[PDB]
C-alpha cells in the first residue's frame, strides 16, 4: 500500500464481443412488435435498422 | 525558473527500464510512440527537470500558452519527445510548507 | 490482475511485456476494456505474492 499510483494494482475486465454472423443469443432488453408485411416501415432485425 | 538539463550520449538507451523509476502513468510522446522508442537510434537525448503544479501539467505540450510555457519553460512547436508527469505529495510537500 | 504502467498495454496494437508475453489482443478488436484499481484489495503490507 505504500508504492505510488503507477505501481498499485488494477483489476482489468476485457469484454470482447461477436457480431452478427451467428443466430444472436446475447440481445438486450428492448421488446418486440408484431410483423407487418406489404407496407412502407421503419424495421430493427436484431441491430440491423433500415 | 531554473531547469535543469542532462546530456545523455554515446551509450544504449533501454526505454522499458524507465517504468521501474518512478510510478507514472504512461508517456506523452509527440511525434514518436513509446512503444517504438527501442526499434530506432537518436544522435542526442537531452532530459529535463523541474517541478510544477497539477494545473499547469497541461502547457508542458507544443503550441500551449499559459503562465509556465511564456515566462519559465517553453517547448518548440516542431517537438518530437515525449512529456513524463507524476504525483509526488511524499517528497515535495511539507505540513508547515515546502518554499 | 495488472501494474498501474501496464494498463496501457491492454489495447490493440500496443507491445512490451504483458501485450508480448501474458495477454495479447487483435489488431481488428472489438470490444470494451474495463480497469479499476484495487489497492484495497490486492495489496498487503508485507507484500502480496
Amino acid at each position: 500500500p505504500t508504492y505510488g499510483v503507477g505501481h498499485q494494482p488494477y483489476r482489468v475486465v476485457v469484454l470482447s464481443f461477436e457480431l452478427l454472423h451467428a443466430p444472436a443469443t446475447v440481445c438486450g432488453p428492448k421488446k418486440s412488435t408484431n410483423l407487418v408485411k406489404n407496407k412502407c416501415v421503419n424495421f430493427n432485425f436484431n441491430g440491423l435498422t433500415g | 525558473y531554473a531547469w535543469n538539463r542532462k546530456r545523455i550520449s554515446n551509450c544504449v538507451a533501454d526505454y522499458s527500464v524507465i517504468y521501474n523509476f518512478a510510478p507514472f502513468f504512461a508517456f506523452k510522446c509527440y511525434g514518436v510512440s513509446p512503444t517504438k522508442l527501442n526499434d530506432l537510434c537518436f544522435t542526442n537525448v537531452y532530459a529535463d527537470s523541474f517541478v510544477i503544479r497539477g494545473n499547469e501539467v497541461s502547457q508542458i505540450a507544443p503550441g500551449q500558452t499559459g503562465n509556465i510555457a511564456d515566462y519559465n519553460y517553453k517547448l518548440p512547436d516542431d517537438f518530437t519527445g515525449c512529456v513524463i508527469a507524476w504525483n509526488s505529495n511524499k517528497l515535495d510537500s511539507k505540513p508547515s510548507g515546502n518554499y
